[PDB]
């Protein structure tokens, strides 16, 4: 003569927090934040570059460890650390823009610039610092003049690159500080030394710093590299007399593409979409406590541990 | 809780219960009996799955890195961009700890309110042939087997049938 | 729903109710009628246009420009600004979701309650006079005319006047 | 002998998403993601200034295009695509930032500096590349000083602005580069080059760069610019013997104003209080995804075409 | 409101009950009396602190100054970090906003279902042997002196005890 | 016969915002919006360091009014309006991104360069404008190097420091801006004057800026510091024949501490977490209204002077 209504319980439930009790026990919860890392670099579906020991800057202006990657195409740009971008030392001014730019970018073109140079100046210049085969070499789409005969005058020279192409070109140069005044007259001469650049949209100078300083791989000249990007139909001037590190080629970035500074080993078996430091994060948890540092598409990083959902009634055990 | 079923009038959940959410037990002259209802069940499960769904939709947008891990970035760019960085962290954790905390709330209370339902369907069920005990149990004042019993699990009793005996012990 | 009546005990909407959200049909001894009951329609109404009036409300922070539309900006700070402006984006879109999915489950609810507070305001009123069957209607024991309907409508009817006659249908 | 209670529903209404549920049926809904934009820019009950072909800049130096435009109040200052600020071809240092100082301002008045220079000087050069009047012109707010007998060299100078007000002056000053070092000695004479320029706040130097390039408004030759702000009872001393393309007026900026870079057009008898490149955002709505790129009092941009909130009850059919 | 019985179907509060939140007024030959109820005012009152409690947890980033008090900044980062710091306020204020407004209309509802369930409660204790009145009374149907009002109040009241007299008084 | 449930009133209640409701009446509520502040810095358990007179950079070069704070250890910084770092005039370059550093830190070390000059070299020139026990002074950290023989030609120097500890070392210097050629010619001789410094991480040329500029506490000439950091193992070169303010110490940050700009006096009695220009903010609230801009661990501001949050029922009165 009697039916009694109820709802199923379990012997040990789960805590969640609710917006009136920190301490509620339910049947049935699940994690939110995702604190799982795979510590790979997962790149399945992706066209990729490894650059290994190779520095994305590297690859514009030729170091010996780049010469696997002067061109090429990608959908994913890989930067271990410690890579090389200079084999004689020295900087790029904005160095961490146009590092930015090229891992923002699917590939690469070279184009040659088809400077050719007067019999008293001396295109090839190399260094101990370069090595190519064992021997004394410099950065591949670059040249080092040097005026012909030793101590004698740098002529004013002028070179011309024009764009021909109808996408803008990113065009590069270096500028050599020598170490002492003697170093600086047996290579350019005596005049003072004016690099004058411009296109019709930059304009700049440059005057050379000597001056003695710590070495570094042998040497305590410098070589500073500057950069900008030059239009379809402009022209761009260098006006010369000594010291620059000239062109032999200009680079064109392709397409877009996505930049990771990571050490984790490629993954050609898992897919993922999302990327840190220490590997990737594939989940479809909206949330995630690994790391703040992200790229690509990913879960929000939270200050939390663990955040439950609940996923059955309140818990009210016999 | 807010429908007052759930650790509320009802007093404890069955453990016994593996089958399903919300059930029936019973007694009668042929012994006692454990089965669970199917709806009640499924339209909690339904809404607990529709949430589980918008927890897992994938928002598209691609991030670039702004802060290099190999190489120093200046100072003070550095400095805004941690400010704006951690900013950002506080929302999402603020936002993730809201949700999870109404979302909690709000299935506890859909699941009570399911019992609630399930509860009041029967009541009405059973029209004037029984009265409740304030513990979730119908008194039945007439004699229910069964197959009587299945009726109303089934939701196809009839209530006109046992009338006329259910008042008479109503009254004595 | 939550709370049973909408899309619950009550089979489906009238399409035929055009002058309010919630009301009445009878059937008696002079045929069939409809009515809309204004209390609980303008009850649910005015809640909608308390959301709708927060969901209007301006805040005055007036926005310079960061990026220019004409000119291009230096790339780090212009990654940097990128950065910043779709992790904003991505949050506005998180909260735009989470608000609008909010409101509708609670306006939803809400609307099923309104429902339930008529039932059981007129449950009450009809007190010992009438029974439920369960589909939303109420089975009156007793002659009730238009004038009658429309006492209980206008919550006005009194359950003395027929409780004698009532009583005596109900326990045959 | 019966009563019934119902609640009202339509043929079909609208699907809504909620917690629980992506596709739930109500009897009504309304839009919270504004889609549409009013085509032109609303500037009723706004003191604006279309710029037209002037760019911000070239209202501080005095560019032709910009000649209407030299002085003025507002508080809505609006900016085209293609504004011109170098008639003579040049670039300003913290060009960016300076954009932004104009935009961000409620008017502009001009001070006259005062300066005047020996009979050696002349402080009348013009140029092709800046017409006025059918004629040979210069940028009004300048002087190109160059030596009043061809190949001379230019005196040492010395030109001193004091700043009087009780606000700071906003001083602007150009360096010419030329072309050869024959137009060099031409303009200047064949001595070395040097500007000097000192406040209490700021100094600095600058040697002219002479360097062939490509002709940008027919002009090899490019004149640089720089600025600083001079505070009140502050002065600013220029010492220079050729090069300096010196001020004869100095700005201050006034008050405050909202800058808006579109090529909607002008329509005086709408208001806004939100704009974008493509015109004003006139709603009542929190969000919007016509525009990440909005400025003054703006519903929030969303990456959403739709996002329905319901007004009414469950829709459930007969 | 959601649950139908604060400024629902009691009609107003009671300005001179002080030491409770719910409770409750008799009426009998001896007199009249108030007493607020213990067990569902400390319910209410133990989910309103779980909310303030919720409201003063703390988290712990620390945050450096990117804005000098006393020295310009570069025109053009400052537009950044104003742009930004603007971004994020209008973030907190909206949500500030939304939590207030969304606990408020949670705590009012949660309050309204509490009076609801020591309603509910009452209601089935009482059994067949009282009928509800509709402005939040059960008249009873059998001599109710001020002890057995106060079995009522304490849970403990036997229906079974006084059925007999009352059955035949709901019949007359 | 009648038992009647029912709730409690008050008489006079209190407005709250629902999601429906802008004016409903609860029966109590409670305020989560802070307004108050503390008119004071709350030092409490705080090892702190309140630098009065004296502006961070003036830590690193050693100004007069920094005499107390050359050294130490703080986990709390204490900057205030108008501190003094440049007793001579100038500035220095990134002196934001430096500033930011210091107050970044939780202390200061210092240690010797060990530079030493040839009898051809003054090393002891001072200025009035750097006073010290009424008698012209210089930068403790610096030394002010010109020819021991007015007129005379400064001579080619080298000096060179190594960073022989395990941590970076925050190197600085400065470059004298004379007013005149004649003190030019006075302080370092009629040659040009060249400055270079060079690590291997950092290298570039130095050249004094000369002319006539406005006296700033009684001096025309300027002297403007420049800064890099030297890495373990490192070293650096200054090559220089005139114009260098050489460095006699160079500083080492030490661990984290928390930066405050205010001028709030200090108290010792009441502990905080949260600061801001008007003083300490001590809240259990999440929300403030007082401030934009606070350091610490602060509630979030917020653009509203009140919000109230309900803590009782409806209130419905007699
Ligand atoms: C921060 O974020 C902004 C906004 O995303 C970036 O600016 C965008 O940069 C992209 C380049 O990645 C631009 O896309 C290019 O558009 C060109 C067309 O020009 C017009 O496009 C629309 C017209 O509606 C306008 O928005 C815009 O004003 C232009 O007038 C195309 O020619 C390009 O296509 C090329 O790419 C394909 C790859 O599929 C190649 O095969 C071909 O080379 C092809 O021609 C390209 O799609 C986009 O216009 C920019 N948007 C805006 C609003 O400016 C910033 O660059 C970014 N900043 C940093 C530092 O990363
Ligand atoms: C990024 O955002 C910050 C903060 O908003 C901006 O800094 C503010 O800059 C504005 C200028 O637009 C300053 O406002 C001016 O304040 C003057 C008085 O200053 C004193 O009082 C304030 C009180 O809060 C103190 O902050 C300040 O330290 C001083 O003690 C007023 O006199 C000014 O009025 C002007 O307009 C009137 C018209 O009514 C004219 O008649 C006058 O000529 C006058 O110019 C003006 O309102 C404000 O002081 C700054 N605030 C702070 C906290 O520093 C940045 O500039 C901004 N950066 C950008 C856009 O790059
Ligand atoms: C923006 O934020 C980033 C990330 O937080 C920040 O980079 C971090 O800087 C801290 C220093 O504040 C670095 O921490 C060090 O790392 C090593 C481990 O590799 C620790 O063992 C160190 O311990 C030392 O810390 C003490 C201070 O309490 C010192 O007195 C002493 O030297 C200790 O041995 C130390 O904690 C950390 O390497 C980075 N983290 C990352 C992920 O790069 C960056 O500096 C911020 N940017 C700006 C401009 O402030
Ligand atoms: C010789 C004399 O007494 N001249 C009187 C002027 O006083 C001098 O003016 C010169 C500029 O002409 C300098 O400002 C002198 O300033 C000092 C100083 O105190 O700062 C003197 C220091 O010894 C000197 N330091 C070094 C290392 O040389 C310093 C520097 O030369 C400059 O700061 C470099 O820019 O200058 C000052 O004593 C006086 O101005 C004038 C007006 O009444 O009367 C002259 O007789
Ligand atoms: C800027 O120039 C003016 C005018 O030369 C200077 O004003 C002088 O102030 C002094 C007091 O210091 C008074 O003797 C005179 O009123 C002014 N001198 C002369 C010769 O007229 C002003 O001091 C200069 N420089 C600043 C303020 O830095
Ligand atoms: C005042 C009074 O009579 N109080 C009693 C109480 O002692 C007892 O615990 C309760 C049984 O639950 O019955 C009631
Ligand atoms: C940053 C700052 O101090 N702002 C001022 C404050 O001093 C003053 O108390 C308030 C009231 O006039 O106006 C504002
Ligand atoms: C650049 O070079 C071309 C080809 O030599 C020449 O016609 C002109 O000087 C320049 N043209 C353009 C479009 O810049
Ligand atoms: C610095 O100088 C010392 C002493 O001359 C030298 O042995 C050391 O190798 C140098 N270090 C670097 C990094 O150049
Ligand atoms: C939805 O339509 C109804 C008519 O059914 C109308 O009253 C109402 O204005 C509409 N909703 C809104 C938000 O405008
Ligand atoms: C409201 O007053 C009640 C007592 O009536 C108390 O419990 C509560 O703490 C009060 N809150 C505030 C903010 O005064």
């Amino acid at each position: 003569d009697k039916i009694c209504l109820g709802h199923h319980a379990v012997a040990n439930g789960t805590i969640v927090k609710t917006l009136t009790n920190e301490q509620e026990e339910v049947t049935n919860a699940t994690e939110t934040v995702e604190s799982t890392s795979l510590d790979r670099l997962c790149m399945k579906g992706r066209s990729h570059k490894d650059l290994g020991n190779c520095h994305p800057i590297g690859m514009l202006i030729g170091t010996p460890a780049c010469d696997l990657h002067l061109t090429g195409t990608w959908d994913t740009l890989i930067e271990r650390e410690n890579a090389i971008a200079y084999c004689y030392p020295g900087a790029t001014v904005n160095e961490e823009a146009l590092r930015q730019k090229i891992m923002e970018s699917g590939g690469i073109s070279k184009i040659s610039t088809g400077f050719t140079y007067g019999s008293s100046i001396n295109s090839a210049g190399t260094t101990k610092a370069c090595m190519r085969n064992g021997g004394n070499s410099f950065y591949a789409e670059l040249k080092w003049l040097v005026s012909k005969s030793k101590g004698q005058n740098f002529p004013q020279t002028t070179n011309t690159y024009r764009n021909t192409d109808t996408a803008e070109h990113l065009i590069m140069w270096g500028i050599h500080h020598p170490s002492s005044t003697q170093e600086k007259n047996d290579l350019y001469g005596t005049q003072s030394l004016s690099i004058s650049v411009g296109s019709s949209t930059y304009q700049s100078n440059f005057v050379p710093v000597v001056g003695a300083r710590p070495q570094v791989n042998g040497q305590s000249g410098r070589i500073d590299f500057h950069w900008t990007l030059v239009q379809p139909g402009d022209n761009i001037t260098f006006s010369h007399n000594g010291g620059l590190i000239a062109p032999s080629r200009v680079s064109k970035l392709i397409g877009r593409g996505l930049g990771i500074q990571s050490d984790a080993p490629i993954d050609n078996n898992c897919e993922s979409k999302c990327f840190w430091r220490g590997g990737s994060i594939n989940t479809r948890l909206p949330f995630q406590n690994l790391s703040p540092r992200t790229v690509g598409q990913c879960p929000k990083y939270v200050n939390k541990k663990s955040l439950m959902l609940a996923t059955g009634m309140r818990n009210v055990p016999e | 809780g807010l429908f007052g079923a759930i650790a509320g009038f009802i007093e404890n959940g069955w453990e016994g219960m593996v089958d399903g959410w919300y059930g029936f037990r019973h007694q009668n002259a042929q012994g006692t009996g454990q089965a669970a209802d199917y709806k009640s069940t499924q339209a909690a499960i339904d809404q607990i799955t529709g949430k589980l769904n918008r927890l897992i939709e994938k928002t598209n947008t691609e991030f670039e890195s702004i802060e290099s891990e190999f190489s120093e970035i200046e100072h003070q760019i550095g400095n805004v961009i941690n400010w704006t960085k951690d900013s950002i962290t506080d929302i999402w954790t603020y936002q993730a700890e809201l949700l999870v905390a109404m979302e909690n709330q709000h299935t506890i209370d859909m699941a009570d309110s399911e019992m609630l339902n399930l509860y009041e369907r029967v009541r009405k069920q059973l029209r004037q042939n029984a009265e409740e005990d304030g513990k979730g149990c119908f008194e039945i004042y007439h004699a229910c087997d069964d197959s009587c019993m299945e009726s109303i699990r089934n939701n196809t009793y009839d209530h006109s049938q046992y009338r006329e005996e259910a008042l008479l012990n109503r009254l004595n």
